[PDB]
């Protein structure tokens, strides 16, 4: 099993190959961003958009 | 990755996106455009060097203990536990309960020592460094029956070459590692209350396996974690005030910032 | 020729390695296979088979088959208790030593069920009841019948295919167990108390005896595993 | 299928029917088959015997008294006297069968008792001095019983076996003994115990008098007991019944 | 893997899967949803690390020998067998007849002695460690005529680099390992008796291959079995009395388990 | 001759190669668990069902 | 390059190894071969012929 | 792979496949079920261990030369032959016309001597060993012109790694090698008789490249021969005297078996 | 030049290539069995069975 992925460029392609039984012997997931921020900023429970007034 | 920007123009109406109240818990949702009249600039940045998965997987010492050759007794020991290191420990009291894996590494180092003899020639040393988990057999010398090593897992390594490297699951009892820990061990509520009611993590020891000789050598292993595959929950705020004991909290009260000779004074 | 450079971990010797090697005699042809009776083709196999249990352990009643028999009697107040013990495979001082005592040494961790049995040996005139609870750790050894009989428990009584069998059914916060004895981890108690007197007619002997077995449930398992301390050697055996 | 605790077994000549009795327990799971073609090594042909072979031998009889300890006997060996097998055995160079092992204890309803009837394959024992090694005539009876004892063993004679019953002489912890197949003999609601043990062995054919391949073993757990005014005498007796026997190898006698 | 469990309700018919009968030597299969009412809970778990495959493959030590430098007869010999070690052998005995394959390892070692020379520098040291089967030819010094090897395996090996490792395929001479022997060697039935008699298994040798120093040098091998490819028949019950004869069962009768100061006590 | 087995997960792939003549110098069947419990526990010729009473 | 470790075994001398290796005289051509009777192409050839037996050996 | 067996049942017809004539010359072909009456067994045996081509193709010692680092004529010598130990002599007078590659590999060892000065520190050394085909250049001393091996194959190894191995094609003047020679070299039939009548093969030598030391070393070569693709003619019957000359057949004559005090008794 | 032939099992596969010029770099041809035994033994020229006698 290879995967031919993609490079990080400032703004191509590299091979990869996994040689182990287990799952501990790979690398890390260095290639992996995912954001949500609603979760610490904004828990209120009814939803608050900038042009109205905050409170009435 | 970050996001654009928008161009503004100038605006008399009733939006006032800038008076809000924060008694609601809510962090502002202002950008500069809505503020005042700006250009339109597309940002190329990526928030990359930043997530938990590049700022954690580095490798830093954690415990370097030495055990000489002399006697019979040369052999040391060590208890697992990442709180021993000033560097790495506030880097993980910045969220609550983790999961990772790690690739341990060895840097062995090796000395002389005073002796009387004419000429010394001492061939290259080998180590023989064993891990023990908890309940389980124990050596009290470096010629004892427990260095038969029949299941537990060790690494022997000649001193010249490249240090040992190896991995790790994601070993423990509970869903997820827990760096702080509210309450107690006994039922009775009486007795130890801390974080280590919930670590013990095994042992480690380290052996010279050579038979002597005449300097004699000591050595100092050096131990280096490295967190793989990470996953934190529930952030808190950094640490302030130094730490002073290995499973406790305790602290001395400082203050909460240097300090200015004024209020305006720049 | 191909260059490539070696990480760290090369040259060592793990004890649990799992690589390739060359042969010392090549082109060698075992003897064609057998089919024998009986393969173990694992560990649990074992432990799943019954085993009797030293449970009457004490002063001098060790070096004799009377460790093996817990006695009963005939008396006049009820509500006697006949046995006791904590529940810790492998690592209380009863079940440190059985079938599922030995396999259950050479691993750390265990999560699941087990099935005690008892037999019943008195004459065929004899009579009674029994009971048999286990009560989970908040509070510990009840003294009175009445507080054990809030826990876990069943009722059994004597005569043709008097053997009766008391699940210990799992319930623990965590997954896993530990073997050693560990105050975090305990697991619980067991008893039997004197739910009836044990009647007899006449020209009968009254003091009649019970052997109690262990086995394990088909949700168990182990992991971790590591070296058993019974075994202990001080030199090579000439 | 009514009233399942009667049984009947008609094996060749012999018929041992019993009335009150538990099931049958049947080897590791296989029933006793001979030797097929694709197993084999001699060269010669098998000399399937006859019905005369595969009999019901009863051996001799012993008093459980109230402080016995255990019995055993050796299986290849307690039946070389014993008919047209005992002739085939010492004639013959190899040969290989299984057996169908029987016990009868009957007591009335006023007494009380237990046994464990197991037959362990490849039974091994320990002489009383350490240096030295087990005697044969203290090893192995002439189809009379062996028992075990009470005190250990002493330190004598330099060859006697160590009966030590709670450790079973072979070096094991006694109640660990139910692995191999066995059955109870409870009085209260038993009256008998049945096995039916296959060929279990490395090679395919072995010899009958330089190896034996099982071991037959009685252990009391609970000694017997009575009232006074009842029978004070409780005799025991088995009968063994060879199973697809086998040999190679003809020779003189030995 | 385990299997799960099933939802229960309260009865009241003669179904009665707690009661029966011990005497027909039949284990019980009553699970705990038979005999009080419980929830659904579907197990994760699995047999895996408890399989014969994952229970014996690990590699222990057997038997060390040494063999110095200072004269004629510096070598060393030892006679192949199992039953030398506690560790491994009663891993062993919970079975009666095994099949497996083996992977040897020699974690060879040196050490000085004293000398009167004013200077010493010893180069590294080889090894020359032979097998010879049963049944052939036999060396008696370190100079001798059998060290050629035509047709032995032999392993030359230089201080510093890995050890060596190889394989062994099942040489026996019976379809499967005896670990039990019950039954003499002679036809008569008189003299040996235990289980040695159908263990010969071969020699093995070993040597200095350098031609002398000023020290001299003293070393000790370490042997290591590994088990690969096993199969296991007739389980029999693990031992409860110490070892103390190399080819024997002999035993000292002990107690059957410790002891507590009383029947109910807890 | 190489194959592209599973891995042990919790709860991937992995390449394989063998490289010598015998068959001795291959690797462990670690991944093999194959159970049958009736040989040692029920041993007995007649069926016996839970439900029914054990003796008659 | 291509990053690869060496198991335990490796830099040693078996006397039964079967191993390649390089060449001494490249280009070398060995003269052509030749048909002569009598094949020996196992050793149970000859262990198939007859031999007579020194059966009668005594003190003299 | 053997051949299997088939059932015989009895008879009593004129066949006799025991009664026959050996005066032909003709090994009889009757097999156990010819002559008795026996089963039906199919064998699953190979003869794979006893092929020409499994039976040769060990490693064995052929010579072994020292040569010490003392003097201006340190390096030392050999003529190539095969007849020069017992081991591998006898393995191939079994047959009379043979055809083989080789493998050849070189186990060279080293050793100090004693000397006067203060300290000793020795760097490894290094070797070139020479190959001189029959009709070429010679040297004489360790500092000579014929070193540089312009066209002569030679191989430079230094102390400390695996030792060097090499292949050889099938290099001889014939359709195949020859073992035994009857008849001379002269044409007057005067002279030399034996077998090295047709055995040149080159040369082979051996040097220290270092220049000098303090020791100084000493060291001895072993030369280890492999036939590689054999092909065998001609068999004939194995050897019953030693050998006692090198290039000759000369013999003491001895029994022809060892003795037994009877011809009845076992 | 690579060949995936059988092993030699008791009672499979294993990858081979080649890397030099010569001949005389293989490995050896130990996996080849070819038996004739009729040149040593039974060398005569009128042909012999077993059944009928053997000089008239
Ligand atoms: C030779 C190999 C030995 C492998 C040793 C494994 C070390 C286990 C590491 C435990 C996890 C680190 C501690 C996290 C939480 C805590 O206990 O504080
Ligand atoms: C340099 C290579 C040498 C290889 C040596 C082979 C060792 C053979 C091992 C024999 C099997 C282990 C013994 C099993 C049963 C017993 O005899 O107790
Ligand atoms: C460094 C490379 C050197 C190679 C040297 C080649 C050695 C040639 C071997 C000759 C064949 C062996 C002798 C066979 C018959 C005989 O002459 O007795
Ligand atoms: C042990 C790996 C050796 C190096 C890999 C050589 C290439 C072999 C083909 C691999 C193809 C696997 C499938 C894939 O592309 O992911
Ligand atoms: C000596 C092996 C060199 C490394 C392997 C490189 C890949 C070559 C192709 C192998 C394909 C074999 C068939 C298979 O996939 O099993
Ligand atoms: C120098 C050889 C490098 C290792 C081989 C990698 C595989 C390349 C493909 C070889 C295919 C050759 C034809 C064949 O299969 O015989």
């Amino acid at each position: 099993g290879a995967q031919v992925s993609t490079q990080k460029t400032g703004a191509i392609h590299y091979t990869n190959i996994n040689y182990y039984k287990d799952a501990a012997s790979n690398s890390a997931n260095r290639q992996d961003f995912t954001q949500d921020p609603g979760k610490f900023t904004e828990p209120v429970k009814d939803i608050m958009i900038k042009s109205m007034p905050a409170l009435n | 990755r970050v996001a654009d920007t928008v161009s503004s123009k100038p605006t008399n109406s009733e939006s006032i996106p800038a008076l809000t109240a924060a008694e609601t818990g809510h962090t502002s949702q202002v950008v500069p455009s809505d503020t005042m009249q700006t250009r339109h600039v597309k940002n190329y940045h990526s928030r990359s060097e930043s997530s938990i998965e590049n700022f954690l997987c580095r490798s830093a010492c954690v415990y370097y203990a030495t055990y000489n050759n002399n006697s019979e007794k040369g052999y040391a020991e060590w208890v697992i536990n990442t709180r021993q290191v000033a560097q790495l420990l506030r880097r993980k009291l910045e969220f609550t309960y983790l999961r990772f894996d790690l690739e341990l590494t060895f840097v062995i180092t090796s000395a002389q020592e005073p002796s009387t003899a004419t000429s010394v020639d001492a061939p290259v040393q080998t180590q023989q460094i064993m891990y023990v988990p908890p309940g389980g057999p124990v050596p009290t010398k470096v010629t004892d029956y427990a260095w038969q090593t029949s299941t537990n897992p060790s690494v022997f390594w000649t001193e010249g070459n490249a240090p040992p490297r190896m991995s790790i699951p994601f070993i423990s009892i509970g869903n997820a590692y827990s760096c702080f820990y509210d309450g107690w061990t006994q039922f009775s509520r009486n007795g130890v209350y801390g974080i280590n009611t919930l670590n013990n993590m095994g042992t480690l020891y380290m052996r010279h396996v050579n038979e002597a000789g005449q300097g004699p050598i000591k050595s100092t292993v050096r131990i280096y974690f490295k967190p793989k595959h990470v996953k934190a929950w529930v952030p808190r705020p950094p640490r302030l005030c130094q730490y002073e004991k290995q499973k406790n909290v305790n602290f001395n009260p400082t203050g909460v910032t240097t300090t200015r000779s004024n209020i305006t004074t720049t | 020729g191909l260059p490539v450079m070696t990480t760290p971990g090369s040259t060592q010797f793990l004890t649990s390695d799992d690589f390739q090697s060359p042969s010392a005699m090549p082109q060698f042809d075992v003897t064609p296979e057998m089919q024998i009776p009986g393969r173990v083709n694992n560990l649990m196999e074992i432990a799943e088979v019954d085993s009797v249990v030293p449970v009457n352990n004490t002063d001098n009643n060790v070096n004799g088959l009377k460790a093996y028999q817990i006695p009963v009697q005939s008396n006049s107040d009820n509500r006697r208790q006949v046995f006791g013990f904590p529940l810790q495979p492998g690592a209380n001082n009863v079940l440190n030593r059985t079938l599922l005592g030995e396999i259950l040494n050479y691993y750390t961790h265990w999560s699941g069920s087990i099935k005690l049995t008892f037999m019943f040996c008195g004459s065929a005139m004899a009579t009674g009841k029994f009971l048999l609870a286990y009560s989970p750790p908040g509070a510990g050894v009840p003294k009175n019948r009445r507080d054990a009989m809030l826990g876990t428990h069943v009722i059994w009584d004597v005569g043709l295919q008097s053997s009766c069998v008391l699940c210990v059914p799992w319930i623990s916060q965590t997954h896993y167990r530990y073997v050693v004895e560990d105050e975090y981890t305990a697991a619980g108690y067991v008893t039997c108390w004197y739910q009836t007197n044990i009647i007899v007619p006449a020209d009968v002997q009254s003091t009649c005896d019970i052997l109690c077995f262990v086995s394990a449930c088909n949700d168990f398992s182990v992991r971790m595993l590591k070296d058993t301390p019974f075994i202990r050697q001080d030199n090579f055996y000439q | 299928g009514y009233s399942d605790r009667v049984r009947s077994i008609t094996l060749g000549n012999s018929t041992i029917t019993t009335q009150e009795c538990a099931n049958v327990v049947v080897g590791y799971g296989v029933w006793p088959e001979y030797l097929k073609d694709n197993e084999a090594t001699g060269e010669d042909q098998p000399t399937q015997p006859d019905v005369a072979t595969c009999r019901f031998y009863t051996l001799e009889s012993v008093q459980w008294m109230k402080n016995s300890a255990g019995w055993w006997w050796k299986l290849p060996d307690a039946l070389s006297q014993m008919g047209l097998f005992g002739q085939n055995m010492q004639y013959h160079y190899l040969g290989r069968t299984g057996y169908t092992i029987h016990v009868q204890c009957n007591a009335s309803k006023f007494h009380q008792g237990c046994l464990l009837v197991v037959c362990v394959p490849e039974a091994e024992m320990g002489c009383s001095n350490l240096n030295n090694t087990p005697k044969f005539a203290e090893l192995s009876g002439g189809d009379n019983a062996r028992m075990f004892t009470d005190t250990e063993v002493g330190t004598s004679n330099d060859k006697k076996v160590q009966t030590a019953v709670w450790n079973a002489g072979m070096g094991v912890g006694v109640g660990n003994l139910t692995i191999f197949p066995h059955q109870w003999i409870n009085l209260r609601t038993n009256n008998s115990a049945t096995i039916v043990m296959p060929y279990i062995n490395s090679v395919p054919m072995d010899n009958m008098y330089r190896h034996n391949n099982l071991t037959l073993m009685i252990i009391p757990f609970v000694p017997l007991n009575y009232s006074e005014g009842s029978s004070p005498y409780v005799p025991i007796t088995v009968t063994i019944a060879p199973m697809c026997a086998e040999y190679n190898g003809l020779r003189l006698a030995s």
